[PDB]
């Protein structure tokens, strides 16, 4: 009666029926079986990496015999799970953790060959002393049974190191199953994730959930990294049919919110925001009354809405509304940037492939190299293509490989080897894509660069992965890569392409998507520029209220002197703050420009005065 | 009658460190 | 002198939580003043850190007043390694004077090496 | 063979090759060897384009025009890969997204002098 | 004489039986020493320059084990700006390396093969 009170049993808790079927994996039942009938030296231990399932294997030995598919000699022998936490407590004199372990072998001797004891987690049987060490002679004569599973690494933390102990133990190895037995398994589980949220589930929706996972989610194995995409769809399907759906909630707190700022400012602007949000909030009760007038399940979009809200990557299914921007684009990418019609056309060649799924799985959604001469946008457009998609400037990630000019820098996107002074930081590259992989990489002035950085930059291409300091393969698989150049500017096309291959190698330009060689400019291209930054002024002066009302004769006059067919459209934003910026900042310090007042200029014969 | 009053440890591990030797490249 | 003799495994983390309750438990008066504070964030090693982040969920609604004063090249080997609690502290620079304002100072302390040195 | 070789034993340690096995060379590439490339290829995108449950029916002059196009014989097969979807893969992936491409049904591809309509 | 015959074969009959190891001997080729740049792999660097921790591609195998039969394959395409390097070894017992320590040759064996001739007697 000594295990009643420190143990727990699975065999009872296993006729009434709280377990689930355990259909899969006879190979390593078989196994386990086969081992714990043998005459000594016969304690099996489940070892795996950590996700595969080993509970479950001594659950559905647990419910097979209960059920009675076992052999001969397993009649009845009643699985009894202990607590090694439960021994430890209290027990704060000089013998007590001894005694109660006593009394708990001696419970088990007693009997003749029944209860196989099953302790989960026995890295913890190694310690917890201050002694635990009169286990030995109750192993090493058969007598006690054990079945117990640990995870790979904290096996060789502890066991590994004491090598007396392991020779009295097997190895039973738990592998990962594949993704066809993941999608066997997922037709067994359902009907208790239908019992307990009150849903109905398509078998489309479990084969979407097993493809779909392996793809993006990548860091738990897989029987169970696809259970909490069906058990996570469901609990939002349960939000769902509970009292309202979500966008015009969405809706009423944000139109609540604006109302609220608002009435305290009582600012105009918003007083606009709120009314359109107001037209809008309408529209959709009213289609929602007109709906009820005339979702009850899950589908397989809703398992790539709950990968796509989580982990960052936008992966549905041709959503709607961004139709109105990725037929857009290759326009709206233009406002920012004129001029380089092949260069954007190629660009949005790799967002609109990769965003409808025609793309290739294993390579990034796109990685190209592009170059010219100097001042032509080949900076502002990388910096231009990640405003829209990011909403902010700052989700690129901007490594310069100009500092990168001798051997050993490259350790510093990778880390340290394992052993040295900088360990504890990890990488500088590696650590910010394994956070939310969806940003853009840009590698500025490729010159410059040692030729041995090009050995890194070579398995990220057309495999994704790389290793670092740290055990871990990181996946580029979904992102961007940009790189920049400067080489030549002495020819169209022939000279460029001489240079490329005079200093790389053919093994990385073969890599490659399509190279894009830009053109420079041309003065009737110039003038659509100018007010660009004209306007540009016109916000940066934005909190006096100082607006420039330009006459068109300055707009022609600057164009004229500042282009150069050499240095780009660089000495312009120079020339503006020569001629505007110089005599504006010394009328604004003196007084007579005050702010909320507005200022012309006029074209005078040599420069334009105020 | 006696209790045990268990202690505890700190534990130390440094770290090595190496050096670049750049070559003159003639 | 708060690590005294703590050799078993809870008596400096009672320790400093009923300094904490000392301080916590007297209504708003007591300024808290830690010189070389660069040595507060590993205080008590367990072997898993669980000392010096003890004052760290008591700092965020500001309890205790706790003026310092670190070197400037002891800040950025001990606190910015450990960047949770850099953001709980304010920074106060502190330049060196010039000579004039030298000057204005040591005529203040002619005033107690004449009375250790009676010249 | 005999640069390549004579790199190679200039490169390791002198026994570190007798210790290994065959030390094998490889072959260029072939115009005749280039066809059942370009069927690995197309064979790969229709089973890509099979969860949406969309196909294929690729004529054989296409078939061979993209064998005559992409035989640059210093960049191995690489290129043909790239060139199939500049080809196929964009054209097809701006039509999906417009409507008009409802799954199920299939499309041809067919000529059209240098890039292929469908 | 020719090649296939045995040539290297009683190479490694002698390294096995009068220093009584399989492994002692040492087989260089200068099939790439027709240049001014080229002799000073054989020997070393000075200290500070391109190849020194891999040192000589002759000594630094002869400092350690210095009980080695000791071939030259090819020496009939090789620059003449060894045999000077080589006619030392053969005429004093010393040899200067790229550190500065100096090597004894003065229990090897030096075997100096071609393959011209063979159709002549
Ligand atoms: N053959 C199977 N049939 C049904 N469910 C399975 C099967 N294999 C694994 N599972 C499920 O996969 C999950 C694995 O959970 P556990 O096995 O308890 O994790 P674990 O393997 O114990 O990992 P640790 O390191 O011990 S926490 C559970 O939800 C199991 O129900
Ligand atoms: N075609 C263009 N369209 C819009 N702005 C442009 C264009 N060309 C230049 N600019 C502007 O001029 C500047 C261009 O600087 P960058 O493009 O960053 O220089 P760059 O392209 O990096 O060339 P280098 O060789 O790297 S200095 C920015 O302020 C742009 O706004
Ligand atoms: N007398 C021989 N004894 C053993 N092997 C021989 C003999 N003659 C020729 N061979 C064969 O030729 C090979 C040795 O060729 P080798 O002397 O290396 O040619 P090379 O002249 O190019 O150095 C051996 O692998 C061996 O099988």
């Amino acid at each position: 009666q000594a295990l009643q009170k420190y143990s727990t049993d699975l065999t009872a808790r296993a006729r009434e029926g709280k377990l689930d079927p355990v259909i899969g994996r006879d190979n390593e039942i078989r196994r386990v079986v086969q081992v714990l009938s043998r005459r000594t030296k016969n304690n099996p231990v489940l070892i795996g990496e950590p996700g595969v399932g080993k509970t479950a294997i001594v659950e559905g030995l647990a419910q097979r015999i209960v059920a009675g598919d076992v052999p001969e000699s397993l009649r009845d022998k009643t699985i009894v799970a202990l607590d090694l936490g439960s021994m430890v407590a209290g027990s704060k004199y000089r013998g007590e953790f001894e005694e109660r372990l006593k009394a708990v072998l001696d419970d088990i001797k007693n009997s003749a060959g029944q209860i196989i004891t099953f302790i989960d987690e026995l890295h913890t049987i190694v310690g917890a002393g201050a002694a635990g060490n009169m286990i030995k002679p109750m192993l090493a004569r058969g007598e006690l049974r054990l079945v117990g599973a640990t995870t790979l690494d904290e096996y060789r933390k502890h066991i590994e190191k004491d090598a007396a102990l392991e020779r009295r133990f097997q190895q039973v190895y738990v592998g990962e199953p594949s993704v066809e037995d993941t999608i066997g398994i997922l037709r067994g589980l359902k009907d208790r994730y239908e019992v307990h949220h009150g849903v109905r589930i398509t078998d489309s929706a479990l084969v979407a959930a097993a493809t779909l996972s392996d793809r993006y989610i990548t860091a738990r194995f897989l029987p169970d990294k696809a259970i909490d995409l069906v058990d996570e769809a469901a609990s939002r399907l349960r939000m769902e049919i509970d009292s309202r759906p979500v966008e015009i909630d969405e809706v009423e707190r944000l139109v609540r919110r604006l109302e609220i700022e608002e009435m305290a400012l009582s600012l105009a602007k918003l007083r606009s925001e709120l009314a359109d949000q107001k037209e809008k909030l309408a529209e959709l009760t009213t289609r929602w009354q007109n709906e009820k007038n005339a979702k009850e399940e899950v589908g397989p979009d809703d398992i790539a809405d709950v990968v796509s809200a989580w982990t960052g990557i936008p992966a549905g299914r041709l959503l709607e509304g961004e139709t109105a921007k990725l037929l857009r684009m290759e326009d709206e990418l233009g406002k920012r940037v004129i001029g380089q019609k092949a260069a954007v056309t190629a660009v949005s060649d790799a967002v609109r492939r990769s965003r409808a799924g025609v793309s290739d799985p294993n390579r990034p959604t796109g990685a190209f190299m592009f170059l010219g001469p100097t001042g032509v946008g080949k900076t502002e457009l990388a910096k231009a293509l990640a405003d829209f998609l990011f909403d902010d400037e700052r989700a690129m990630v901007r490594i310069d490989m100009s500092e990168y000019g001798e051997k050993h820098t490259v350790a510093r996107l990778i880390g340290a080897p394992p052993g040295y002074v900088g360990y504890e930081a990890g990488g500088q590259l590696t650590e910010a894509v394994r956070r939310r992989p969806y940003t853009v990489v840009l590698f500025d002035e490729i010159e410059k660069a040692h030729p041995d950085v090009f050995d890194v930059l070579l398995q990220v291409l057309d495999e994704g992965r790389l290793t670092d300091g740290h055990g871990r393969t990181v996946d580029f698989r979904n992102t961007i890569l940009i790189l920049t150049s400067n080489l030549g500017s002495g020819g169209s096309a022939e000279q460029v392409l001489a240079a490329v291959r005079a200093t790389f190698k053919p093994e990385f330009i073969n890599r490659l998507d399509d190279v894009l060689i830009f053109e420079g400019l041309n003065p009737e291209e110039l003038v659509r520029i100018v007010d660009i930054q004209l306007a540009q002024l016109g916000k940066r002066l934005a909190q006096r209220r100082l607006q420039l009302q330009v006459s068109l004769p300055a707009k022609r006059w600057l164009a004229q002197r500042g282009f150069d067919p050499v240095y780009g459209a660089r000495p312009l934003r120079r020339l503006v703050q020569q001629a505007i910026g110089d005599q504006l900042a010394k009328m604004l310090l003196a007084g007579q420009v005050h702010d909320g007042d507005t200022v012309p200029v006029n074209v005078s014969p040599d420069a334009d005065s105020l | 009658a006696a209790a045990a009053a268990a202690a505890a440890a700190a534990a130390a591990a440094a770290a090595a460190a190496a050096a670049a030797a750049a070559a003159a490249a003639a | 002198s708060m690590v005294a003799g703590s050799k078993y495994r809870g008596e400096f983390e009672e320790r400093l939580k009923a300094v904490l309750d000392d301080i916590k438990n007297s209504a708003g008066q007591i300024i808290t003043f830690i010189d070389e504070l660069h040595t507060i964030v590993g205080a008590g090693a367990t072997g898993a850190m669980d000392a010096g982040n003890m004052i760290k969920p008591m700092l965020a609604r500001g309890e205790l007043r706790l003026v310092g004063a670190t070197t400037l090249d002891e800040y950025r080997k001990h606190i910015e390694k450990d960047a949770a609690l850099e953001r709980r502290f304010q920074q106060v620079y502190v330049g060196e004077p010039s000579v004039e304002d030298t000057i204005g100072i040591l005529r203040g302390l002619k005033d107690r090496y004449e009375v250790h040195h009676g010249v």
